[PDB]
């Protein structure tokens, strides 16, 4: 969904190809998840 | 629901583990067979008299590389590019299936490549001469001792290389059973590393269809009661291996990979595969509305004698 | 000490790139550009 929301803002890209960046590359993008919770995890 | 769900196995351990090389021809080679023999006495007499040597230099071994097409055809929303980028995973399974099979090169040339002078003259003018380019496979390379036509024999162990005596394809023979089970021996890998020490592999990987990793798991326990697991206050059933040294000390990481062939167990290394390219995967079209591809590749192989294969099978 | 290897191995990732991009930036600008210059002039209706 977050895929196709995007690419259907437009036409044109596709957010889950490759570019050309190899995977064992260093700077090769991947997907991280960031969260801000309030709870006493505690 | 706007979305498509889609199970996509796409594991392709080796082809992240061989990396690849670009050439310029159709048909590679390289140079390497071997170091002269130990030959034991080599006493004299004050004197040399030789016999020009016996040098006996590199023997030139070749391969050739093969094509992909996956056509497409149309006649969700925009089908094209959902559609291009399944067959394009399609074709990299169909890959990663064919570079671990057990194919042999086959073409109107088997030794005299060159042959510039003939070359296949009744080519030109009619063009319809075309034969099929069929590459070498993974098996095939690694120091085979047959084939069945065009895949290679799965009950016939290799030849020994002149260096020094090693067999790096040998028929497993599982001397725990009966010849009933079709499984590794408890001592049939550690046969191949003795050999690989022998010849000087360094591999340190093996790949496994997962219906052989029960036997590997099942090893780490047994049943003359030499072997078993402990759990000390333990909330864990931990039942895996994934990695394994021989005596000789020689480390192996074990993984798993789906598009081997059952009755086949492989030991590749890194450094010692890679995979050469011609043609990159290019969208397009044929001549003066279908879509296409087009992927030219082909397998090398450092040295025959350096990975190892072995058979799984009951000998008769 | 730039290694030959390690050019080859760079001339092989970029030239997947290279067709990866022209795959894409093909029909996502291209194909529309070409009947855009097309209509400029008046002559994509035949």
């Amino acid at each position: 969904q977050s895929t196709v929301a995007w690419s259907r803002t437009d036409w044109r890209q596709d957010i889950d190809a490759d570019i050309g960046t190899d995977t064992e590359d260093i700077a090769s993008m991947v997907w991280v998840y960031e969260h801000y919770i309030r709870t006493g995890v505690l | 629901a706007n979305w498509i769900s889609v199970l996509s196995p796409q594991d392709t351990p080796f082809v992240s583990m061989t990396g690849k090389e670009s050439i310029n021809q159709t048909i590679f080679s390289w140079q390497t067979d071997a170091l002269a023999s130990v030959d034991g006495n080599n006493a004299h007499v004050e004197g040399s008299r030789a016999e020009d040597g016996e040098m006996k230099p590199t023997v030139i071994k070749s391969n050739v590389t093969q094509i992909l097409r996956k056509v497409v055809r149309v006649s969700r929303g925009r089908e094209l590019m959902y559609q291009l980028e399944k067959k394009g995973k399609e074709i990299k399974r169909d890959l990663e299936k064919i570079l671990l099979s057990g194919q042999a090169r086959t073409d109107v040339l088997a030794d005299q490549y060159l042959t510039n002078s003939a070359a296949d003259p009744a080519v030109a003018g009619l063009n319809d001469t075309h034969a099929a380019r069929k590459t070498g496979a993974f098996q095939f390379l690694c120091a085979h001792g047959g084939l069945a036509g065009g895949v290679v024999d799965k009950t016939k162990n290799g030849p020994a290389d002149p260096d020094t005596g090693a067999v790096t394809v040998k028929v497993a023979q599982n001397a725990s059973n009966p010849t009933t089970n079709i499984g590794f021996d408890e001592a049939d890998i550690f046969d191949m590393t003795l050999q690989l020490y022998t010849a000087g592999s360094e591999a340190d990987i093996i790949m496994i269809n997962p219906a052989h990793a029960k036997i590997f798991a099942g090893l780490q326990e047994n049943t003359q009661g030499s072997r078993k697991r402990i759990f000390e206050n333990t909330k864990q059933f931990i039942y895996e291996v994934n990695s394994i040294t021989d005596p000789l000390g020689q480390s192996y990481k074990i993984i798993v990979n789906r598009w081997m062939p059952t009755d086949a167990v492989y030991f590749f290394r890194s450094a010692d595969w890679t995979q050469m390219v011609l043609r990159a995967p290019k969208r397009t079209e044929l001549a003066k509305e279908k879509w296409m591809i087009e992927m030219e590749v082909g397998l090398r192989h450092r040295n025959p004698y350096a990975s190892g294969v072995l058979f799984t099978a009951a000998g008769k | 000490k730039y290694s030959e290897e390690v050019l080859d191995e760079l001339r092989v990732d970029l030239q997947r790139r290279f067709n990866y991009a022209q795959g894409y930036v093909d029909m996502a600008v291209k194909g529309y550009a070409r009947e855009a210059w097309e209509y400029f002039y008046g002559n994509l209706p035949a």
